[PDB]
């Protein structure tokens, strides 16, 4: 039951021994817009319950969302000193609400949650990341050979139609998508003629994106064999954290690329510049 | 479009009434040659147009590209009345003696559709190819003939029939027997050394040549091209020059 | 030909506008708007037939009053479209109770007899009189058949059918399966059909001569408006239909004649 | 497909409809009736139309306007429900029989002279008096064909209900049209044709009464004899230029 | 407007007062010079707007799309009040230039989308004139009825049904008559000072329009003030699928040769 998992995650988050509430303080900072990246460490979960550690290590896709939702639920009860920001997204939302009186959780989200590899986990070479570790948590190491410039990536789209006033939503969970052509709002359906809605870039959500290629250390590579590469996707605060020619060790998720045989990429979670 | 009709009538009157010192119509003698084959373009001096009617000359300069077809239609009637010629024979107007010299840099989107005059050095030419001016499109569902379908620098076909029955989507066969073909050439010229500003490369442009004004200017010849500026096709667009007269000084 | 002139798009639009203006603005002797009341009575009783008097049409539009008796098909189609537009403007919700408003022409100045109809009257709006002798039952007839394509399962558009020939299918967009074409019974549109037979009046027939007879076709609202043994005044389009059986019988190529009824008045 | 969803909705209607209040008690009405009829040997049920509307208004509205496919789906759902209610059948009766569904409603009846051409392929309710009938002939439902030359067999072909045939294939897959129907490999049902006459009072003055051809099938045969007043519920359908004969596929009879 | 704190009247009055109350009314003196110069534009430094009203400066920076036209209206009105007799070819175009670059070519986070920024670099390559359609000419092909539709968010609507004969698929775009404007593409590199240790220079695409065309040349180290724009990109020309990552470009507002 995923609900029980979420309750267990919340119970861990609210009460953490150190009894310094590291998670509580950090969630309060996030509610105060003082912190964006929250890195959950798995050794603490091992201290409480190692079964959850094994379960989260087997599939680091659902439990990331579970942790994000738990943090989102815990956030409201820590907003003490209101806000001191001037977000354009918040201005757009405020004016839209004012007109409304006259929402996906990801849309109302600015915290990114990442996990840290437990001390038990050991680093692996690029050649050692086989097909039996798809969807699991891995820790590769190597030399970065190429880094791309940071570009915005659409996360959720926010369309507006001239005929109606209800803004349309379109989450983007794929590398490619097709923009909405006709407005599906019930106001337009009643009119029997869908409006030619347009995407409002001001009300949309964008995230920093970066792509880098990690190679293999020459000494570790066998003499006969040639070195192999790997593509790593970096999003969020982890961007601008690596430069070409740097020895790094990356903890992330091994996933295939879909667009029966497929390519693979690494979803980075924690980047460390080892030597 | 009463502007085009008035321009056509005034141009026809100018053709049949212009008289110099001799008090004789030069354009009638010009159409005498248009009677013969291998001749399809007439000549006219813009200064004499101003002399006859400066207002008409200004109106021509305003929308030269827009009113050029009507000028051609008027000269067609003039030539046909002067002498016996096939009706299908098309005619064109070449405008000469245009004092409003321009600059290659001066060209912009505002000047599109107005008669201009530019100078340059010919870089390269292209072989002569036929060009489809107006095509004949036939519906495949009712066999209705839709003639005089103009081509706007692209293969363009309508979606309606001549008769009010069909509305065909994309099935419109083209007949070359009822079509109109004109000579086409595509030359390239570059900015002359005198025009060359300091620290700037020559902005080479392309020139479209038609009618008897084909294979007229050889490579590396300083020539003055008189013609309009048009846009040749998110909507991709690029600039091009359509010269009606080519002269060498 | 008047047909060619009225087939012009600009002429069609002009006639449409003139008829709309006539329907909207036609005062009576006392200034009352007659067509407002007529449309109110038609929609009040859930009818789909609007009568138009030829006299006032001639009084307000002589050009159309001359065009109509020479091209009664397209002119009546334009009249139907204009009447539908006017009714929809007056009663926005009448698209539920009806789908097509018909125009019936009354008091046509020309009157003929069944014994004096020749090829001069072909494809013209004529007005005769007589006594009904036969009335078949109401049978369904194909109005707009929707042919399908077995090669793609896509169904072709509507194809109008006339009372003179058998409609044939068109062309599928890309998969040209002309042969495997059929008809579905749930998207096709039908219409009522009834073929009456009229004959000359008992009193008006010449003593030396014998009574004559002609066939008439009734569709849509016109059905069940006559009973055998009734004196009627029939207005319709005189129409020519080929009949090879008569050709073989007489030994000479001959064609049958029928009347497409438009307005029927019982005296 | 949407057909599966419609069939599932019909099955849910059959399995879940209940009548009564909690002050007395609840009894499933159509599942019990299906079980009782199947055990008695009568393979039919009488489904009302207000009940189906109360359960699901959309389902009732899709039966008043496209009766053919929706009635076929309803009959298949009835067969599946009847199979599941009496699942452990005695030896020799493992195979499940087909169920025929009859419809009934309390709407005001129409007239024969009020049947327009717009109401084609729609459920109609017309009264009248029966004046004729025919002998009970046979109508095929499942046929099997065989080639005359290469004796290839294509079995279990389904024939649409009503006065509608089956166009035999041309290519043998052996000259053109090499297929003949195997006589013994055919399943047939009863078949009758009646003639309904307009009621003696609805006839206008100075006019003879009109008629209409009816079609009866399976358990509806031999239910009405000439001279009976009936109220017929059926599907208006079609069997000169473009003229087609029109009959009424009867799906319910209420003898008065 | 929607989701925007701009107010045309309030901002216009604030701009007028700021021009009048610019004691450092120097901008009024600049308008006086323009009265004889005859070039309808006004170069304005941002810091003066900050000093007058940091709130108005914040509104200008956050939403430069609509604030700048309001400033244009206010400047034109005050210029007309001071010099009604003055004749100009067109309306005044205020360019809120910035003295120094807020950010380098790097650190251009997506938060800066649709906001005014200033950068510096060296011009490398300049493209030729690219005409752009502004007002579309749709002409009927059934009754030959002419229209003069204009631009609206860049998605020009094409009415299939004519306004005179009421026939579908009758309007046709005769682009040879539609209105056009000018564009230019400029590639700008990164200065060595902004370049970190052992890093190759980057490049940024700049789009110049109207008068700004042919104002910069290759080999010139200039500072650029413009708007940070992000546009979607389709996967294929025929296919309409759009990649998640959006390419970015700068619409220039002011050029400083420096
Ligand atoms: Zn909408
Ligand atoms: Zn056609
Ligand atoms: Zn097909
Ligand atoms: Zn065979
Ligand atoms: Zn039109």
């Amino acid at each position: 039951d995923y609900q029980a998992e979420k309750e267990k995650c919340k119970t861990f988050l609210q009460e953490f021994y150190k009894k310094n509430f590291k998670y509580g303080v950090q969630l309060a900072n996030i509610a105060h817009r003082e912190q964006v990246a929250l890195c959950i460490d798995l050794d603490d979960l091992a201290e409480e319950d190692p079964e959850l550690v094994d379960a989260i290590c087997e599939n680091t896709r659902r439990y990331t969302n579970l942790f994000a939702d738990a943090v989102q639920e815990l956030l409201p009860q820590y907003k003490e000193r209101e806000v001191v920001h001037k977000d354009a997204l918040d201005v757009y939302i405020e004016h839209r609400l004012m007109m409304e009186q006259r929402y996906p959780p990801e849309l109302m989200r600015r915290f990114e949650l990442y996990f840290k590899a437990p001390s038990s986990s050991k680093a692996r070479v690029v050649r050692d990341v086989k097909a039996d570790s798809i969807g699991k948590l891995v820790t590769v190491r190597g030399i970065v050979t190429r880094v791309t410039e940071v570009k915005p990536m659409m996360v959720v789209a926010t369309y507006t139609c001239d005929q109606c006033g209800a803004e349309t939503y379109q989450p983007i969970q794929s590398p490619t998508f097709m923009p909405l052509i006709m407005c599906p709002s019930r106001e337009c359906q009643t009119n029997r003629s869908g409006g030619r809605l347009y995407l409002q870039t001001r009300g949309s959500k964008f995230i920093k994106f970066q792509e880098l290629k990690i190679q293999e250390h020459s000494d570790q590579v066998p003499v006969g064999n040639i070195p192999r590469c790997m593509s790593v996707y970096v999003r969020g605060e982890n961007t601008r954290l690596a430069q070409p020619g740097d020895h790094v060790g990356i903890t992330g998720v091994f996933l295939p690329m879909l667009r029966l045989l497929s390519e693979t990429y690494l979803e980075s979670h924690r980047l460390v510049k080892m030597n | 479009d009463e502007l085009s009709d008035k321009c056509q009538k005034l141009f026809l009157e100018f053709l049949e009434e212009c008289k110099g010192k001799d008090g004789s119509n030069l354009y009638v003698s010009a159409a005498e040659e248009l009677i013969r084959p291998e001749r399809n373009t007439l000549a006219v001096n813009f200064t004499d147009i101003e002399y006859y009617n400066q207002q008409l000359a200004t109106t021509i300069q305003e929308e030269y590209y827009r009113v050029y077809p009507h000028l051609c239609r008027a000269v067609r009637s003039f030539a046909r009345q002067m002498g016996n010629i096939p009706a299908n024979k098309e005619f064109y107007i070449a405008f000469s003696d245009f004092p409003a010299r321009q600059k290659i840099r001066e060209l912009s989107s505002a000047k599109i559709g107005t008669l201009l005059r530019i100078s340059g050095q010919v870089v390269r030419t292209h072989p002569v190819h036929p060009e489809l001016v107006s095509g004949t499109f036939l519906c495949m569902d009712c066999q209705s003939i839709v003639k005089d379908v103009e081509q706007q620098f692209r293969y363009t076909q309508p979606t309606i029939c001549k008769n009010p029955v069909c509305a065909n989507r994309r099935r419109f066969t083209l007949d070359t027997n009822k079509s109109r073909f004109v000579d086409f050439q595509k030359v390239r010229i570059q900015e002359t050394q005198a025009e060359l500003p300091r620290g700037a490369i020559p902005r080479s442009v392309e020139i479209i040549l038609r009618a008897e004004a084909v294979e007229s200017a050889m490579a590396g010849d300083r020539c003055d091209f008189t013609g309009t500026l048009i846009v040749v096709p998110d909507l991709s667009y690029r600039l091009a020059f359509l010269a009606c007269y080519v002269g060498a000084t | 030909t008047v047909r060619e002139w009225v087939s012009m798009a600009a002429t069609r639009l002009e006639i449409y506008h003139r008829f709309k203006n006539f329907l909207r603005t036609h005062v009576d002797e006392h200034g009352h708007n007659v067509f407002k009341e007529k449309i109110s009575d038609m929609c009040k009783e859930n009818k789909e037939s609007l009568p138009v008097n030829y006299e006032d049409l001639a009084a307000r539009e002589h050009v159309l009053a001359y065009f109509l008796p020479e091209a009664p098909a397209e002119m009546l189609k334009i009249f139907d479209e204009a009447a539908k537009e006017v009714v929809l403007v007056m009663y926005p919700k009448y698209d539920r109770i009806a789908r097509e408003i018909h125009v019936r022409i009354s008091h046509l100045p020309l009157v003929e007899e069944l014994r004096s109809l020749r090829q001069l009257h072909l494809n013209q709006l004529i007005r005769t009189s007589g006594v009904v002798t036969c009335c078949t039952g109401v049978l369904p007839q194909l109005s707009m058949v929707k042919y399908n394509c077995n090669k793609c399962n896509f169904i072709l558009g509507p194809f109008f059918q006339s009372q003179n020939q058998e409609v044939r299918p068109g062309s599928c967009p890309e998969c040209q399966s002309f042969g495997p074409f059929e008809i579905n019974m749930e998207e096709t549109v039908y219409q009522n059909y009834q073929r009456i037979t009229i004959q000359e009046s008992p009193g008006k027939v010449a003593a030396g001569r014998l009574p004559r007879s002609k066939d008439a076709i009734l569709l849509a609202d016109l059905v069940d408006s006559c009973k055998p043994g009734d004196e009627i005044e029939l207005t319709g389009i005189y129409h020519n239909n080929y009949d090879g059986s008569l050709n073989t019988a007489n030994g000479f190529p001959v064609f049958a004649t029928v009347i497409l009824a438009n307005h029927i008045t019982k005296k | 497909a949407k057909k599966s969803q419609l069939k599932k909705r019909f099955r849910e209607f059959l399995r879940q409809y209940r009548i009564g209040t909690d002050r007395t008690g609840f009894t499933f009405k159509y599942r019990d009736e299906l079980k009782r009829h199947y055990n008695l040997g009568e393979y039919w049920i009488e489904v009302e139309m207000e009940d189906l509307a109360s359960f699901d208004e959309d389902l009732a509205d899709y039966l008043y306007k496209q009766p053919t496919e929706h009635l076929q789906l309803l009959e298949e759902a009835a067969q599946e429900v009847a199979d599941e209610v009496t699942r452990p059948r005695p030896a020799g009766e493992e195979t499940i029989q087909e169920i025929q569904v009859m419809l009934r409603s309390d709407a005001n009846p129409a007239n024969i002279r009020s049947l327009k051409s717009e109401q084609m392929s729609h459920l109609v309710k017309i009264p009248g008096i029966i004046i004729a009938a025919t002998a009970v002939r046979a109508k095929a439902t499942k046929i099997s064909i065989q080639c005359r030359s290469c004796r290839n067999t294509i079995g279990n072909i389904a024939v649409r209900p009503g006065l509608e045939g089956y166009a035999m294939p041309r290519k043998c897959n052996c000259p053109l049209d090499p297929y003949f129907i195997i006589p013994d490999k055919c399943k047939c049902v009863d078949f009758q044709t009646l003639k309904l006459q307009e009621s003696p009072d609805a006839v206008p003055h100075g006019e003879l009464p009109r008629h209409m051809q009816l079609y009866c099938d399976r358990y509806l045969c031999d239910k009405v004899v000439p001279g009976n007043r009936v109220t017929i519920m059926g599907i208006y359908s079609i069997r000169g230029v473009g003229i087609r004969s029109s009959y009424i596929r009867v799906v319910g009879i209420q003898v008065d | 407007i929607w989701g925007t704190d701009v107010n045309v009247a309030t901002c216009k009055e604030k701009f007028q007062r700021f021009v009048q109350r610019f004691i450092d009314p120097i901008y009024m003196q600049r308008l006086e010079e323009i009265n004889v110069v005859g070039d309808p534009f006004l170069n304005i430094d941002c810091d003066h707007l900050r000093n007058f009203d940091q709130d108005l400066y914040r509104q200008l920076v956050c939403y430069p799309q609509e604030v700048i036209p309001t400033f244009d209206m206010a400047a034109n009105e005050i210029f007309f009040e001071r010099y009604p007799d003055s004749i100009l070819e067109h309306q005044i175009q205020v360019r809120p230039y910035n003295a120094l670059k807020t950010r380098n070519m790097r650190s251009l986070n997506p938060e800066d989308i649709d906001q005014l920024i200033t950068i510096s670099g060296m011009v490398i390559r300049t493209s030729q004139i690219i005409p752009e359609m502004q007002e579309a000419f749709f002409k009927c092909q059934v009754c030959a009825f002419t229209t003069r539709v204009e631009i609206d968010r860049g998605r020009i609507a094409e009415p299939s049904v004519c306004k005179h004969c009421n026939t579908t698929h009758s309007m046709a775009l005769i682009h040879n008559r539609s209105m056009f404007s000018d564009k230019q593409m400029i590639k700008l590199q990164e200065s060595p000072e902004d370049m970190p240790a052992g890093q190759t220079p980057h490049t940024t695409i700049l789009y110049g329009h109207n008068d700004l065309v042919d104002k910069v040349q290759p080999g010139d180290r200039v500072n650029v003030t413009g708007i940070y724009r992000a546009v979607p990109i389709r996967v294929n020309p025929r296919v309409r699928n759009v990649k998640s990552v959006y390419k970015t470009h700068i619409d220039v507002i002011h050029y400083r040769k420096t």
